RNA sequence: CGUGAGGGAAAGGUGAAAAGAACCCCGGGAGGGGAGUGAAAUAGAGCCUGAAACCGUGGGCUUACAAGCAGUCACGGCCCCGAGGGGUUGUGGCGUGCCUAUUGAAGCAUGAGCCGGCGACUCACGGUCGUGGGCGAGCUUAAGCCGUUGAGGCGGAGGC
RNA sequence: GUGGAGCCUGGGAGUGAGGGCGCGAGCGAUAACGUCCGCGUCCGAGCGCGGGAACAACCGAGACCGCCAGCUAAGGCCCCC
RNA sequence: GGAUGACCCCAGGCGGUAGGGGAGCGUUCCCGAUGCCGAUGAAGGCCGACCCGCGAGGGCGGCUGGAGGUAAGGGAAGUGC
């Protein structure tokens, strides 16, 4: 804290309390005990757990019939509205939201800015998205690479 | 049908000033006129302005007439304290106070 | 006619007519019940020894509720010792209906 | 049920010849009466007990050798100020405070007992100024 | 002497309780017999000058 | 994040204040003599009522006793005799009687008595 | 503030918009009362909210023969809201503040004028036990690298 | 003898100023509200409750809450009570 | 008893300082949330003799306030004077 050393008036004989300097937490102005310094928050969690989880997440979603594979992705050429089609045809209304994962930059673009739409490359599939989703769309090429890092 | 009149900030001791106050409180405007012109008190001059000011409200802007007017109630409230410095002894300051009063009179219309 | 009936460990001077809280008895709203019976009096004096055999006297329920709340503190000084516990004791309401004497 | 609470009621006057009575015994029954505890209405935060009045208070008898030995206190609040006065010498110059002191002892100390003790009347001699009270004379 | 000094703080019941002897009591007056304005008995009367049935002074 | 005060112990004083509602100077107006007050008043409270339940039945006894002698025996025998004749009415109800209903009392008097 | 090196504060908020109150009235002025503005002016500039201590006016109940850690239990009176409740408190019963420190405190032992706000068992890294999971003669990666831009993966050196 | 008994492994303590009383001794003066041991108790932590006028450790007794019910304990029962 | 912490029934324990252990309440912040409550009135303040809870507390109503608040389930601490 900013303040000076010096103690602030003598130790004994004034009818005060003793105090040093007024830097001390006891002061309005004075150092904060325990508070928060700068920290880092990340734990390795076990390669396998992740793995399991990942794994656990698709499975649950594929029991309630709530995960969806597709070849591909029809007019889908970069445009909101493409998606758009594609999507009611497919049978997302956007009533429930979607983790669309796919490789195709043309379809996340698409897809990016609807409200109830997630995107991720296959690369980054991750729990917390298919847990925070309701529907879990899925290029083959995307459950390629998933099943090959569930391995 | 009521009148009234607030001095803000009078430069007096709310300690002081109540006690003229107290004089008049209930008295017909006439008799409250008379005490405060023979109270030999500073708060005198300020009550005695309070309460003409309040007596035009009332015949003025109120449409009451001044030979029924009479003080309903008055009190004084405190206003914010002046702090000064009082030099003592052996370096010690004091702090004095110079108190400071917010006068309040209401008059009301002593009817038939 | 007045009876002194004893219900939940307690003795009830009751008449007929007469709305009263007893501790909490085991019955319906609405249910009847027959209380014993330790002395009428009014026009004829019987007195029981401890209870007068034939006689009971005849209860509806009204209903059953909880009493207004009591705190009960306790504290001990010098030994940071508090507690503070509320309390509802449970009740019936009675109708008395008729002594049967 | 709640426990009967008396609403007011008619005080009743009582007379009383203390000639030859011993002085503490008759005493605690003044005390009685004056609580109101022969009363089955008795509350313990109303006066609700007879007035009293007692006729020869001078003619008190008492046991043992007190008359002479038996020494009535007061204290002034002045250096010095304790008096000592005996028996034969108060019943000689106020007979009537014996019993009032015997009793007044035997009332509750509070508002109340000194209120239930301006209900006894004590009298020196037969006489007394209660007529239009028409006390009922007891035998204790 | 030692210092003396207030061993408990004055309760508002007492501080106002010592007051109880604080009230100012009005003037007093009487009628000026001349002008009819009010003031102090045995003064010459400031509205109008007058006392003792006479002009006094110039008001 | 940091957790400041905030409401909480305004909240917890007014609580408190406002159990003292009554008490006399800074016993009501003030958090700290309340609260002493309060530690002092629930503690009486659960000694009293365990304490009202002695006093009235010391009421009852005085009154029975009151009853009694007015029939020529004391407390102590009338007690006595209720015992051996089997007469369970307590002492709340005795008194009761006493004074709303004497010629019961008189009889329960009289089984008392007879019972020796 | 200190000769000086040096110490070192407090102090934020009208309103959507100044529409920041023309004019009249009392007053030397300050201040107020009307008028006016505004959804709102106890938002009027000493301005959002506006707690508490503290000071006051008005009202209900109460108090001048009374003995007190200030309450509590009981009953009764009065006042209020409408077989009930609330306020108040006459009488009767009972009753040695809080905290600290002590063998032991109401203690004539410490601390505290009151109120509001600030105010003291944490974090890193290692250890030891317990515990929830994952894998199990095996378990696990570090630094880094790739990816992302709140996405994860790779990395077996090394450790147990 | 089934008890907030016991034994084993481990985690967390706190305590390491005691005090009164009864009995047994020493010290002291067949002194101390003295001191120092032993066996027991209570206070400590039961300054909660009844009795002892009042009163940590004397007598009665181990307070989960409520009751305007009953029986007792020590101590009491002439009035205060 | 029923099968499983659903609730009923019988019995027993439940004074407590140092201290061990358990279960909870509330404060700030994050996920829940591109959601939901909100000017037909957010937070905050002042009342309440009402409801729920052993309690810490939580509701509900009236007044003030005038623009925010944030559930079920979880997470993390500058968390209670
Ligand atoms: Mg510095
Ligand atoms: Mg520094
Ligand atoms: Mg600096
Ligand atoms: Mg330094
Ligand atoms: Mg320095
Ligand atoms: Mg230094
Ligand atoms: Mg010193
Ligand atoms: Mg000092
Ligand atoms: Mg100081
Ligand atoms: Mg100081
Ligand atoms: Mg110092
Ligand atoms: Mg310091
Ligand atoms: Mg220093
Ligand atoms: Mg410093
Ligand atoms: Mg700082
Ligand atoms: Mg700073
Ligand atoms: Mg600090
Ligand atoms: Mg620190
Ligand atoms: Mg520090
Ligand atoms: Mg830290
Ligand atoms: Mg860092
Ligand atoms: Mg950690
Ligand atoms: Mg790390
Ligand atoms: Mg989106
Ligand atoms: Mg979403
Ligand atoms: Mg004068
Ligand atoms: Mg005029
Ligand atoms: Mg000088
Ligand atoms: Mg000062
Ligand atoms: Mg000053
Ligand atoms: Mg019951
Ligand atoms: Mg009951
Ligand atoms: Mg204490
Ligand atoms: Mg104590
Ligand atoms: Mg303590
Ligand atoms: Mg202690
Ligand atoms: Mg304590
Ligand atoms: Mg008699
Ligand atoms: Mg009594
Ligand atoms: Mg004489
Ligand atoms: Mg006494
Ligand atoms: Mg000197
Ligand atoms: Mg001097
Ligand atoms: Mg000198
Ligand atoms: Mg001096
Ligand atoms: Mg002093
Ligand atoms: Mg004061
Ligand atoms: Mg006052
Ligand atoms: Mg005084
Ligand atoms: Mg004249
Ligand atoms: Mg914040
Ligand atoms: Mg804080
Ligand atoms: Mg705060
Ligand atoms: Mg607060
Ligand atoms: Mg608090
Ligand atoms: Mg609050
Ligand atoms: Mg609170
Ligand atoms: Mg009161
Ligand atoms: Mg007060
Ligand atoms: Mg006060
Ligand atoms: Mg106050
Ligand atoms: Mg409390
Ligand atoms: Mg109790
Ligand atoms: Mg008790
Ligand atoms: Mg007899
Ligand atoms: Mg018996
Ligand atoms: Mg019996
Ligand atoms: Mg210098
Ligand atoms: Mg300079
Ligand atoms: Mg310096
Ligand atoms: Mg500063
Ligand atoms: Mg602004
Ligand atoms: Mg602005
Ligand atoms: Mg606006
Ligand atoms: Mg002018
Ligand atoms: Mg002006
Ligand atoms: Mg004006
Ligand atoms: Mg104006
Ligand atoms: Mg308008
Ligand atoms: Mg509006
Ligand atoms: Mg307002
Ligand atoms: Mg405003
Ligand atoms: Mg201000
Ligand atoms: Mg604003
Ligand atoms: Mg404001
Ligand atoms: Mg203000
Ligand atoms: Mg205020
Ligand atoms: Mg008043
Ligand atoms: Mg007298
Ligand atoms: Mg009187
Ligand atoms: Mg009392
Ligand atoms: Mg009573
Ligand atoms: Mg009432
Ligand atoms: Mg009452
Ligand atoms: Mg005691
Ligand atoms: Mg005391
Ligand atoms: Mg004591
Ligand atoms: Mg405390
Ligand atoms: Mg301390
Ligand atoms: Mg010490
Ligand atoms: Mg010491
Ligand atoms: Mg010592
Ligand atoms: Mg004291
Ligand atoms: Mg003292
Ligand atoms: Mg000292
Ligand atoms: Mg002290
Ligand atoms: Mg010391
Ligand atoms: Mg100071
Ligand atoms: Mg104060
Ligand atoms: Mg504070
Ligand atoms: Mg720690
Ligand atoms: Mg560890
Ligand atoms: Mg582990
Ligand atoms: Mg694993
Ligand atoms: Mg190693
Ligand atoms: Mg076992
Ligand atoms: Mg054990
Ligand atoms: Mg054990
Ligand atoms: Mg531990
Ligand atoms: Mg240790
Ligand atoms: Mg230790
Ligand atoms: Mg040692
Ligand atoms: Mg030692
Ligand atoms: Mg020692
Ligand atoms: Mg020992
Ligand atoms: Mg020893
Ligand atoms: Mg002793
Ligand atoms: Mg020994
Ligand atoms: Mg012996
Ligand atoms: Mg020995
Ligand atoms: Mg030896
Ligand atoms: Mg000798
Ligand atoms: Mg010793
Ligand atoms: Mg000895
Ligand atoms: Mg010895
Ligand atoms: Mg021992
Ligand atoms: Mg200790
Ligand atoms: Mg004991
Ligand atoms: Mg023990
Ligand atoms: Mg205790
Ligand atoms: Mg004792
Ligand atoms: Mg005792
Ligand atoms: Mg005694
Ligand atoms: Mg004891
Ligand atoms: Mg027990
Ligand atoms: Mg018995
Ligand atoms: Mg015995
Ligand atoms: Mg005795
Ligand atoms: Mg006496
Ligand atoms: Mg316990
Ligand atoms: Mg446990
Ligand atoms: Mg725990
Ligand atoms: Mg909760
Ligand atoms: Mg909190
Ligand atoms: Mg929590
Ligand atoms: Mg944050
Ligand atoms: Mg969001
Ligand atoms: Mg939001
Ligand atoms: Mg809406
Ligand atoms: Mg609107
Ligand atoms: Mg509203
Ligand atoms: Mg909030
Ligand atoms: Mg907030
Ligand atoms: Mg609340
Ligand atoms: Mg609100
Ligand atoms: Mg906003
Ligand atoms: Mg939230
Ligand atoms: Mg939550
Ligand atoms: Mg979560
Ligand atoms: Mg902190
Ligand atoms: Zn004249």
């Amino acid at each position: 804290v900013a303040y000076s050393g010096r103690k602030i008036w003598p130790q004994k004989h004034t009818g005060r309390a003793r105090h040093g300097d007024i830097g001390a937490p006891i002061f309005v102005g004075g150092g904060v005990v325990f508070g928060p310094k700068p920290r880092d928050y990340s734990y390795t969690l076990p390669k396998k757990v992740r793995k399991k989880g990942l794994a656990m997440a698709v499975a649950d979603r594929a029991r309630e019939g709530k995960l969806l594979l597709v070849e591909a992705f029809a007019g889908v050429n970069g445009k909101t509205k493409e998606f758009l089609a594609w999507a009611k045809e497919a049978g997302l209304d956007g009533s429930e939201s979607v983790l669309l994962v796919t490789g195709n930059e043309l379809v996340r673009r698409a897809a990016r800015n609807l409200p109830w739409v997630v995107t991720l490359a296959p690369e980054g599939l991750n729990v917390y998205d298919i847990v925070r989703t309701e529907r879990l769309v899925m290029d083959l090429d995307a459950w390629e690479v998933f099943q090959n890092r569930i391995g | 049908m009521e009148a009234k009149a607030i001095a803000r900030y009078v430069r007096i001791s709310p300690r002081k000033v109540r006690l003229v106050v107290d004089l008049i409180r209930g008295k017909s405007l006439e008799e409250a006129r008379n005490i405060l012109r023979y109270t030999n008190k500073r708060g005198a001059y300020f009550v005695a302005k309070v309460l003409e000011s309040a007596a035009a409200n009332a015949v003025n802007n109120h449409d009451m007439l001044e030979d029924r007017l009479y003080v309903k109630a008055a009190y004084v409230d405190e206003g914010p304290a002046l702090k000064r410095v009082l030099p003592r002894a052996r370096g010690r300051a004091d702090i004095i106070k110079k108190r400071t009063s917010h006068i309040t009179v209401i008059l009301g219309e002593k009817h038939g | 006619m007045f009876a002194i009936v004893k219900t939940g460990g307690k003795q009830y001077r009751v008449e007929p007519g007469l709305k009263l809280r007893v501790e909490k008895l085991d019955a319906e709203p609405g249910a009847t019940v027959e209380l014993p019976v330790l002395l009428l009096g009014g026009e004829k004096t019987v007195v029981g020894t401890p209870v007068v055999e034939g006689a009971s006297v005849v209860a509806e329920v009204l209903g059953h509720g909880r009493g207004k709340k009591i705190l009960v503190s306790k504290f001990k000084a010098k030994v940071q010792y508090r507690r503070k516990k509320g309390h509802r004791q449970p009740y019936t309401e009675l109708l008395i209906k008729e002594i049967r004497g | 049920m709640k426990t009967y609470v008396p609403k007011q009621v008619e005080p009743r006057w009582v007379l009383i010849d203390a000639e030859g009575k011993t002085l503490g015994r008759l005493a605690t029954k003044i005390a009685t009466l004056l609580r109101g505890k022969h009363r089955p209405d008795w509350t313990p935060n109303v006066a609700m007990g007879d007035f009293v009045v007692v006729v020869n208070a001078d003619k008190i008898r008492v046991t043992g050798k007190k008359l002479e030995q038996k020494i009535y206190t007061r204290y002034s609040g002045y250096p010095g100020g304790l008096k000592k006065i005996p028996l034969e010498k108060m019943l000689a110059t106020h007979p009537e405070r014996v019993l009032e002191h015997a009793v007044k002892g035997m009332l509750p100390k509070g508002p109340l007992g000194r209120r239930l003790f301006k209900r006894l009347k004590v009298y020196a001699g037969p006489d007394h100024p209660h007529q239009a009270q028409r006390p009922e004379k007891l035998e204790v | 002497a030692k210092h003396p000094v207030p061993k408990k703080k004055t309760s508002k019941a007492r501080r106002d309780a010592r007051r109880s002897h604080h009230a100012l009591t009005p003037p007093t007056l009487v009628p000026c017999p001349e002008c009819k304005a009010m003031k102090p008995p045995h003064t010459v009367c400031p509205e109008c000058g007058y006392y003792a049935g006479r002009k006094v002074l110039e008001v | 994040p940091r957790a400041k005060t905030g409401v909480v112990r305004r909240r917890k004083h007014k609580k408190i204040l406002k159990l003292a509602k009554g008490y006399w100077g800074l016993r009501s107006k003030s958090f700290r003599k309340a609260r002493e007050t309060l530690f002092a008043a629930g503690n009486y409270a659960y000694a009293h009522r365990k304490r009202r339940k002695r006093d009235f039945r010391r009421l009852w006894i005085v009154r029975i006793n009151a009853a009694c002698r007015q029939h020529g025996l004391n407390y102590s025998t009338f007690i006595h005799g209720l015992k051996k004749a089997g007469i369970e009415v307590d002492r709340k109800n005795l008194a009761d009687l006493a004074v709303r209903e004497p010629q019961v009392f008189a009889e329960l008097v009289e089984r008392a008595k007879a019972a020796q």
